[PDB]
């Protein structure tokens, strides 16, 4: 019951923060063909965009 | 006469949890803003302005008085 305001605290101090975009943005871009030969599993695929869970 | 206790749900369950996310907006406009910057920029540069003009008019007295007393 008490849990999503910590999660929304968090993302308070990141989600939006420009310091963190610019650290996280277009950083290790992985292509979806490249995942999947890779062998990637989980948020690997489903950030580089594939419709996949166990 | 003892029934079967287990760790159970209440009757009815348990209330609705929260989970969404709940960024709000809280804050002002970029015009009211940059409003409030502009004012404050206008109200120094007239307090300096009068005190500056005031100083200049000090620093003249101040040579004036090394004029009288350089002879
Ligand atoms: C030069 C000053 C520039 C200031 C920032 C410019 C932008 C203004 C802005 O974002 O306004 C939003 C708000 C103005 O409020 P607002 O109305 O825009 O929205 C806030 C949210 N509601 C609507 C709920 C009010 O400004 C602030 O919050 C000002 C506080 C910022 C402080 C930053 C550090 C400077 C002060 C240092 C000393 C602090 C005391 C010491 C102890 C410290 C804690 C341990």
């Amino acid at each position: 019951k008490n849990f999503s305001f910590r999660i929304d605290e968090l993302e308070e101090m990141l989600t939006n923060n420009r310091i963190w975009r610019n650290r996280t943005v277009d950083i290790g871009v992985v292509t979806a063909e490249d995942a999947l030969n890779y062998g990637f599993s989980g948020v690997m695929l489903r950030g580089s965009g594939i419709q996949w869970d166990l | 006469a003892s029934k079967v206790k287990q760790d159970m749900p209440p009757p009815g369950g348990y209330g609705p949890i929260d989970y969404k996310r709940n960024l709000p907006r809280r804050g002002l406009s970029g015009y009211s803003m940059f409003a409030v910057g502009i004012g404050t920029l206008l109200f120094g540069y007239w307090s300096m302005m009068k005190w500056n003009r005031e100083r200049r008019r000090l620093q003249i007295e101040d040579f004036e008085a090394r004029i009288a007393l350089m002879p």
